């Protein structure tokens, strides 16, 4: 698929991820929901290669459910990041690769912080306030180098959010059908209904 | 053929009971002992060598007291080259969660591991078991400071203070009698070498007997140190205690 | 690899190590599962020969599968972490293949398989493990009990007993358990899960734990003081 | 570079009559613009009023044929002598064919017989699997001069009754083996005069409740 | 081919052509596209042939396996799912399959995409093959969920007489299907040839066609 | 100690023989073949009250055309009803057809002897498998560990085998109605059981053309009861 | 005694008790019987039922168009190594076009038997065969042991009791050999021979089994009403 | 997958009345150096069947090979092997064409044409072409290679059809190869004048003719011939 975004705030993590599913010549589906809960405090947004994406997801979300069962604990989000990262970095050099890139929005509630991680196909982690995969950072990281700031409110964040939203829908070729958004804090995984 | 010499090392008895994990049981009965006691400020590992020689290098020997990370520390009963087997694989099990999820294992998880492993040896394959029983001294961040106990049968608990080896039937009571739960290393140190004292098979307890080690939050702010102590630190602490 | 019969038929027909691996179980500590109007309880015994233990990290005995399914057992410890990862594997499994979670029956066929497995494979021995497994299936708000033993046989319960002095107990749930009207709130299935433990415990303070699990995921673990208040309130009845 | 496929071109034609079915094919064997033989038979009789051709590339449809047969004798061993009616057998070939999903048999198969009501049946593969029961069907290097044909003089595409002027189709009158031996012999005649690949001979194998039935005929050799 | 299939009030629609080619020559007039799994599921197909009545086939197999071992129907979202595995141990390898999973469960009413890629989605209304680009004009300007059976029969079979007539590798003839809570109805073959200009009469559509 | 292959002096396996004994320790399980269909009953034996006693699974759907009652170790039977089931499938898969009742029956037996030092061990379970095809019609097998079947007109299994199959010596004829077999399957099997018999320690299936394989009702069960008790007071 | 606890044992004087076993199991089987002429070869079994509520167990089985034997003991192992022979008729007629001999069919079973013999872990087989056919050299009828040993003879007997037929065949000899050209009558005289080794019960029509090979005669087996006419 | 080194050409074959002939010149060639002028490509199997190979010459030891060893395996314990149960064409053919078809199926062919030339027990002509794709086909007259471009049409003359064959006696039957023998010599640079021929009659059995030579060869009307169109001298 195309289009994920994702910001870190003062005391949560958003999620924006495009709605839209093709095949061929024809737009399937304009509500598709491309993302995973891993855990109660951990969201997961992916985009890549048709079919491999929600195969290696769902894979991953069964790792740390399972995970979850066995310790009767919930990993941090850098725990889970990492376990990601060798899943992709394993899977780089196999028969044939998963090509697969995603963002991981995690609180972690032992620190009481907001977390966000970058990784691609390669197995390629980095750290962010804020993040994207494929070409929606080049329309969207001036907008966010010029806004952003680590103590912004959730409303904050939503309202820069929709402005990359708006840049996105201006300047690039490809309808990706809006966005659907989330929210992870303290409280758990939310999602906002009217975008 | 071949089943003519098969022992069978993995079958109940009519009563239910594995023998060679009975008999296993039976050989880590003869080891030196191995106490282990938690306190809330650290934990302390005290064992006993068994009939050493004056001509035994004791400054580079290991035979008790195993390091399995930074975090974690082992106390062995039973048979040594056995033990380090189990340790070694101990060891890569640490490694490998640390290079899977960027964070030092968990306690129970390297001992649940270690455990299983035990397990297997018992239920298929028509090898003897390990002949070795764990005191696990360890910490992290989700339950602080741990011990822990497992045996050839796989089966591992929780312990506040626990002995393994000879005469743990005597040794327990007299942990049980002194230990208090808002205890402390220091004193946990001495309650340690009282009970080896008392239910040593020895004349006498002396530093050259001895292994020992704590595991201390006692370490520059909030993190961990390791210390296994030297012959003459040994020495020391037997003095200081009040015991030669 | 080692391929030796270790389960084999004698000349009565029967397998003698199926039969041994029972003995193990009738070796452990008591469990007893009780399922009520709209809840099951899972109580179980810890023997107290094991004093200076720590209970926030020593293994308890009941263990979640899933987040709507509990497994408590009778037996040998070692082997039961076996079946407990394999069922836990296979819940993930089924959720990945089938998108629902598993069921408390296809759960119990699933543990109960290995078990049977276990008893005409070449080169292993049997568990010597009998389980409780207990929960409830998804979207739905009838409760769930099943045992499972050593050969491989399953079973749905009202309510049942597994371990030593299981006999016991079993006779009390037999006269007290009445299947027209089962335990209608929480606090009756507890307070007649620990009157059945109390026949057999001994002392009611740290011997016996309780676990209640409702519908929709809902699973508690009960403490020493909520536990010790039923323990009161029994005996203070019973002294009439 | 190795390739190891080849086409040795032929026809076949597959009729279902009412009680009765046919299956032809030319008997002429070819390699480019070569005539291997004049005389290779392409229709065989595999066995419980089952009959079979599978044509394009003759090694695997030599091979495809022996393997049905094969699964024909043990479909008898194993299911105590029971007769193998054309539907089990058709549904039996789609496996024999997606096994070599990955490497294909190179041919069209066709085979025809009698369904358990004792009409007439026709069923068609594709070189992968693909199957269907149908009334006509001609496969092979001539199918697309042949069943535009078939589909005129058989079922009586885009004919109406004179008078009504394109409102009332023609009616769909069955054809008696006599009728349909006759829009055989004239299709291979046909297809022989406009197809390099046909000629030499015609085999027809004509199948009812009595057995299985052979004619033969002679083509242009040119 | 085309293929759709959609939801509504009174359950789900299914319609598709019949068409089967091989190049540009038409290999078969009438060619069946949907596979009856059991008396609640349906499947489309749409690609290869080969592929499409094998792979459903054996879903079949094994959605009758999962009745016979939990002694109750699949649900829709589940064989999907087993469709999308299989196809996901071939991946890469070539197959050439786009289907359509549609059937009554206890959720109600069940609709799943499903292609050669792994691809599984869940949706009120979706075409496959060559000409479900014209399809989709016609249900979406058509389409609510207040339809009636008889009013959403028609739709579907007009969906696919579009199709046919501006697609060049769709036509022949249109099998419809009703799926219910008490299972899948069929509603007949209808000849397009007779069809286009029956639907032309009596819509007045297709004015620029002379007849 | 000994092979688990090894013959006796007397030139039978030692391990099927004993697997035999286990079968006699078993529940009784009773088959009866008849033009109108073939019924099958089986002894519950519940252990204790608490059991829930519908959980009790002895007869079991291989196919639609296909019905299975078991006696034994019954844990043993799950491996061989899946295989059966796979059996029954595949064969539909690849011949679209139902399958002999025969061919399933050889196909489980099969699995029998595939035991050495493939299983440890024989199975511990004997099958009574039921069912209809176009060919033979209706048909009764039973299928045992030694890789050996029969196909019978009425069979009985388990620990009243002997006794009930005297008993269906004298009561088979050919010309028994289903109703008729259901009633003789609930005599003998209230005669040979412990406890007495009601619908909810015993139950009762059939498998006919029409309908295929079908496991009674508790409710249904029970009106069959009352009707033996009051045709056995008739006289 | 001591060396029977499996086939890898040889005892003192040189014996195979395991092997000895399985010809036991043999003997306990119902009897059947083979004999040929120069033109057709003939199988004749008598069928054993558990009960009277059961069907009578078959004891003939078709291995190919010109081959097929008659089993005494585990029917198991029957449909194993009958089996094998179903597939090495195959294989000799998918690759060489070539129907099999029956002497090398004796061969392959024979060499199939001994490796069971001497492997530790594996049994022997616990049946004999009488294996009948008509290949390029006429008619053949061949006994198989599981101990290996094969045997080409023109008539013979197996299972319990056969020592009666086997007399009453090596005395007609000379006359069933000339029956050149007659199935019916060399049928009669298999049927005869039986007949030789019953006790108690009698031929009836549920009970007798009959297979016949020949020049012009594809493998057959007749049970039922079919040998009626036989009784 | 690999490509032909060392080859050998046509081979050719027809019925007659009492029997077979096939023929195959003793050339192996490397690419276009005529490089050895001494190989037999016609291998008799018993005293009922020759079969003639062209294409790859390495690959046609290893056939030959395969050949001998069939002979030997099928000696082992068959007191009939010179009689009943010897060796037949059907059974030699079948053999190879199984091993040429799974070759190919394996990616890793025999590069050859084959055809087995023989007489079946009962007296019936046996004459089959198999080659590296595992194709099999069956004719009154069988060439490979360039045999059948320019053999195949003169051998046809003399049997056209089935019918023909009882009418073509042996002498007629090798005179035509033998003159077909004469014309792939004129025409297909890869050629030798040196050649092998083998009659196998339902009579007289396996006559195996070596070390013959094309002869009565036209070449006295090339004196005449001179330039390319307008040249005199
Ligand atoms: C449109 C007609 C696309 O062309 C459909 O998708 C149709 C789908 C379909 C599904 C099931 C049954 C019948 C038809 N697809 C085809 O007709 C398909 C198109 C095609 C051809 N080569 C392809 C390669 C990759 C993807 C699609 C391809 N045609 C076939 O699969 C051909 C080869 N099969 C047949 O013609 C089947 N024959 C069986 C024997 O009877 C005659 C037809
Ligand atoms: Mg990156
Ligand atoms: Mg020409």
């Amino acid at each position: 698929m195309d289009i994920i975004l994702g910001i870190r705030v003062q005391d949560s993590v958003i999620l924006a991820s495009s709605k839209a599913v093709t095949r061929g010549i024809s737009v399937l589906k304009d509500s598709d929901d491309k993302t995973r809960q891993l855990s109660p405090h951990t969201l997961m947004s992916f985009a890549g290669e048709a079919g491999d994406t929600v195969q290696f997801a769902e894979y991953i979300q069964a790792n740390i459910q399972l995970y979850s069962i066995r310790e009767d604990y919930e990993l941090s989000p850098q725990a889970v990041s990492s376990f990601v990262r060798q899943e992709l970095a394993k899977s780089i050099r196999s028969r044939r690769p998963y090509q697969v890139n995603v963002l991981i929005g995690g609180y972690d509630k032992k620190k009481n912080k907001p977390e966000l991680y970058q990784i691609d196909y390669l197995g390629t982690k980095v750290e962010l306030p804020y993040g994207a995969h494929g070409y929606s950072g080049f329309y969207t990281f001036s907008l966010l180098d010029h806004h952003y700031r680590p103590d912004m409110t959730t409303e904050e964040g939503l309202d820069l959010l929709k402005l990359c939203v708006q840049e996105l829908e201006k300047r690039m070729p490809m309808d990706f059908k809006g966005v659907i958004v989330k929210i992870v804090d303290k409280d758990g995984i939310r999602q906002v209904d009217d975008f | 053929g071949s089943r003519r010499y098969d022992s069978r090392t993995t079958i109940f008895s009519p009563e239910g009971r594995l023998y060679q994990v009975e008999y296993a049981l039976e050989s880590i009965s003869h080891a030196g002992t191995a106490i282990g006691i938690m306190a809330s400020d650290g934990i302390v590992l005290a064992a006993e060598r068994k009939v050493t020689s004056t001509l035994l290098e004791q400054d580079t020997s290991t035979e008790k007291l195993y390091k399995l990370n930074d975090k974690i520390a082992v106390a062995v009963a039973g048979l040594t080259a056995d033990a380090e087997i189990l340790i070694n694989t101990a060891r890569i099990h640490a490694q490998n969660y640390l290079k899977t999820y960027n964070e030092d294992i968990p306690v129970e998880i390297l001992v649940r591991r270690l455990s299983d492993i035990k397990q297997g040896y018992t239920q298929h394959g028509g090898l003897r078991p390990f002949g070795v029983s764990f005191i696990y001294a360890g910490y992290d961040d989700r339950y602080g400071y741990q011990l822990y106990t497992s045996n050839p049968s796989g089966n591992y608990t929780g312990w506040k203070a626990i002995s393994v080896g000879a005469n743990t039937s005597a040794a327990q009571t007299l942990l049980q009698m002194d230990y208090k739960d808002d205890m402390k290393v220091d004193d946990a140190i001495e309650l340690a070498l009282k009970t080896l004292s008392k239910t040593t098979d020895s004349s006498a307890l002396t530093y050259d007997r001895l292994e020992f080690a704590t595991i201390r939050k006692g370490a520059n702010d909030g993190e961990v140190y390791q210390k296994i102590f030297k012959p003459q630190e040994i020495k020391d602490i037997l003095v200081k205690t009040g015991i030669t | 690899g080692y391929d030796r019969a270790l389960s084999i038929f004698s000349p009565d027909g029967h397998i003698f190590q199926v039969e041994y691996a029972l003995e193990a179980v009738k070796r452990g500590t008591c469990a007893v599962g009780v399922k009520g109007k709209n809840c099951v309880v899972l109580g179980c015994e810890r023997r107290s020969t094991l004093k200076l233990q720590d209970t926030r990290i020593t293994p308890s005995k009941v263990s979640k599968i899933d987040s709507h399914v509990v497994l408590s057992f009778s037996g040998l410890n070692a082997d039961s972490r076996i079946l407990i990862e394999k069922a836990r594997v296979e819940a993930q499994s089924h959720r990945l293949t089938l998108e629902d979670p598993v069921t408390v029956e296809y759960l119990t066929r699933y543990v109960a398989g290995v078990q049977q497995r276990y008893t005409q494979s070449g080169g292993v021995r049997p568990f010597g493990v009998s389980t409780l497994i207990a929960g409830f299936d998804p979207r739905d708000d009838e409760p769930k009990l099943y045992q499972t033993e050593p050969s491989g046989i399953y079973s749905s319960w009202s309510a049942q007993t597994i371990g030593r002095n299981s006999k016991t107990v079993r006779e009390f749930l037999e006269k007290n358990y009445d299947r027209k009207e089962p335990p209608a709130t929480v606090e009756e299935c507890v307070k007649l899960t620990v009157r059945s433990l109390l026949e057999v415990v001994q002392t009611g303070a740290k011997n016996i734990e309780i676990t209640v699990v409702k519908p929709d995921s809902d699973i508690v673990a009960l403490s020493s003081e909520e536990i010790n208040q039923y323990v009161t309130q029994i005996e203070q009845e019973k002294q009439e | 570079q190795f390739n190891p496929y080849g086409d040795n071109g032929g026809t076949i034609l597959g009729i279902a009559g009412e009680d009765f079915a046919v299956l032809a094919g030319d008997t002429r064997n070819i390699t480019d613009y070569s005539i291997n033989s004049r005389y290779e038979p392409k229709v065989f009789d595999c066995g419980d009023n089952i009959v079979m051709s599978a044509n394009g590339f003759a090694a695997d449809g030599d091979a495809l044929v022996k393997r049905f047969k094969n699964s024909v004798k043990w479909y008898h061993f194993d299911h105590n002598d029971k007769k193998l009616s054309i539907n089990s057998a058709a549904r039996n070939i789609q496996h024999l064919l997606y096994s070599r999903r990955f490497f294909p048999y190179y041919v069209y198969n066709i085979i025809a017989g009698l369904d358990e009501d004792g009409k007439g049946a026709v069923y068609s593969f594709d070189p992968v699997g693909s199957y269907q029961r149908e009334q006509c069907r001609a496969g092979g290097a001539a199918a697309s001069l042949i069943m535009p044909f078939l589909d005129n003089q058989v079922n009586f595409k885009n004919q109406y009754e004179p008078g009504t002027n394109g409102k009332v189709k023609k009616p769909l009158k069955y054809l008696s083996v006599e009728e349909v031996i006759k829009l055989v012999r004239d299709s291979f005649t046909s297809a022989t005069e406009r197809h390099i690949q046909v000629g030499d001979g015609l085999e027809i194998l004509i199948v009812t409740k009595d057995g299985v039935r052979k004619e033969f005929y002679e083509l242009k050799r040119d | 081919t085309t293929t759709l299939a959609f939801k509504f009030q009174h359950g789900v629609i299914v319609a598709v052509d019949s068409r089967a080619t091989a190049g540009s020559y038409i290999s078969s007039l009438r060619m069946n596209k949907v596979i009856e799994i059991n008396p609640y599921l349906l499947g489309t197909m749409s690609g290869c042939a080969a592929d499409c009545q094998y792979w459903e086939r054996l879903l079949a197999k094994e959605c009758r396996l999962y009745y016979l071992r939990n002694g109750e129907r699949i649900s829709v979202s589940a064989a999907s799912k087993l469709l999308s595995n299989m196809m996901l141990q071939y991946r890469g390898m070539g197959l050439s399959m786009g289907s359509m999973i549609c059937g009554w469960d206890k959720k109600g009413p069940g609709l799943y995409y499903v292609d050669d890629n792994g691809t599984r989605l869940s949706g009120q209304m979706f075409s496959t093959g060559s000409g479900n680009t014209y399809a989709y004009g016609v249900l979406d300007s058509n389409y609510k969920w207040d339809l009636s059976v008889e009013d959403a029969l028609y739709l579907g079979k007009r969906s696919i007489l579009a199709a046919a007539h501006r697609d060049a590798y769709s036509g022949g003839s249109v099998n419809l299907y009703h799926v219910t809570e008490d299972g899948w109805i069929y509603h007949g073959n209808h000849d397009v040839g007779e069809l286009f200009w029956k639907v032309k009469e009596e819509e007045g559509s297709f004015n620029n066609v002379i007849g | 100690d000994r092979g688990v292959s090894t013959f006796s002096p007397e030139g039978r396996l030692f391990q099927v023989e004993y697997s035999l004994e286990a079968i006699k320790l078993g529940s009784t399980a009773i088959g009866i073949a008849t033009k109108e269909g073939v019924v099958l009953g089986v002894e519950k034996r519940a252990t204790s009250p608490l059991l829930e006693s519908d959980s009790i699974e002895k007869i079991v759907e291989i196919d639609r055309h296909i019905g299975c009652a078991m006696s034994g170790l019954t844990a043993d039977a799950r491996s061989m009803i899946e295989h059966a089931r796979t059996a029954a499938v595949t064969h539909n898969l690849y011949y679209d057809e139902d399958i002999n009742v025969e061919s399933l029956t050889q196909s489980v037996c099969d699995l029998a002897l595939r035991f050495g030092e493939l299983m440890s061990r024989p199975f511990g379970v004997a099958l009574l498998i039921a069912g209809h095809d176009a060919d033979d019609g209706y048909q009764l097998f039973h299928a045992e560990p030694s890789g050996t079947f029969y196909r019978y007109n009425a069979k009985a299994i388990g620990s009243g085998s002997e006794g009930a199959q005297a008993e269906l010596l004298n009561e088979w004829h050919s010309s028994l109605t289903l109703k008729e077999a259901e009633l003789l399957v609930l005599k003998i099997l209230k005669q040979v059981m412990e406890e007495k018999l009601d619908e909810n320690n015993a139950q009762l299936s059939c498998i006919t053309k029409q309908d295929g394989f079908k496991i009674y009702d508790n409710e249904k069960t029970a009106e069959l009861i009352k009707e033996l008790k009051e045709k056995e007071a008739a006289e | 005694n001591n060396y029977d606890g499996d086939t890898v044992t040889f005892s003192p004087t040189g014996r195979l008790f395991q092997v000895e076993y399985a010809l036991e199991a043999i003997k306990q089987g119902s009897v059947t019987v083979g004999l040929r002429s120069n033109t057709h070869a003939v199988l004749v079994a008598l069928k054993r039922n558990a009960d009277e509520l059961s069907s009578y167990q078959k004891k003939i089985i078709k291995c190919d168009e010109h081959m097929g034997l008659s089993l005494a003991g585990l029917a198991p192992d029957a449909r194993v190594l009958s089996n094998y022979l179903r597939q090495q008729c195959n294989y000799s007629s998918l690759v060489f076009n070539r129907k099999l001999a029956v002497e090398r069919a004796g061969h392959l079973l024979c060499d199939k038997a001994q490796k069971n013999t001497q492997s530790y872990g594996g049994r022997p087989y616990g049946v004999g065969l009488l294996i009948i056919g008509y290949d390029k050299s006429g008619a053949h009828l061949l006994e198989f042991q599981p101990s290996g040993n094969v045997t080409e003879l023109y008539g013979t007997a197996i299972g319990a009791r056969s020592q009666g037929a086997k007399t009453y065949l090596e005395r007609t000899l000379d006359t069933f050999i000339k029956i050149d050209g007659n199935p019916d009558e060399l049928i009669k005289a298999g049927v005869e021979a039986i007949s030789q080794s019953l006790r108690d019960e009698s031929l009836t029509v549920d009970n007798l089994s009959i297979a016949i090979v020949g020049k012009d005669t594809p493998f057959t087996i007749y049970d039922g009403e079919a040998v009626a006419k036989y009784i | 997958t690999q490509q032909p080194i060392v080859t050998g050409t046509s081979v050719i074959s027809m019925k007659y009345d009492n029997g077979v002939i096939i023929a195959a010149d003793n050339l192996g060639s490397y690419g276009s150096l005529l490089r050895f002028n001494g190989v037999e490509r016609l291998i008799p199997v018993g005293d009922n069947t020759v079969v003639g190979i062209s294409g790859d010459i390495s690959d046609m030891q290893h056939i030959e090979r395969l050949l001998k060893d069939l002979v030997t395996e099928n000696a082992y314990d068959n007191p009939l092997a010179d009689a009943e149960e010897a060796l037949e064409p059907s059974y030699i053919f079948e053999y190879l064409a199984t091993v040429m078809y799974q070759r190919r199926s394996k990616m890793n062919p025999l590069w050859n044409a084959i055809i087995v030339a023989g007489v079946q027990s009962n007296g019936d002509q046996f004459l089959r072409y198999v080659n590296l794709l595992g194709v099999t086909y069956s004719s009154p007259t069988l060439a490979t290679g360039f045999g059948a471009h320019m053999a195949n049409p003169l051998l046809r003359k003399v049997v056209d059809r089935e019918s023909d064959i009882p009418k073509t006696t042996v002498q007629v039957a090798e005179e035509a190869i033998v003159n077909a023998m004469r014309v792939l010599y004129y025409r297909d640079a890869r050629s030798s004048r040196n050649f092998s021929l083998a009659i196998i009659d339902k009579n007289t059995g396996l006559t195996f003719k070596k070390n013959l030579q094309v002869e009565n060869m036209k070449w006295d009307f090339a004196k005449d011939i001179k330039g390319y169109g307008t040249q005199k001298i």
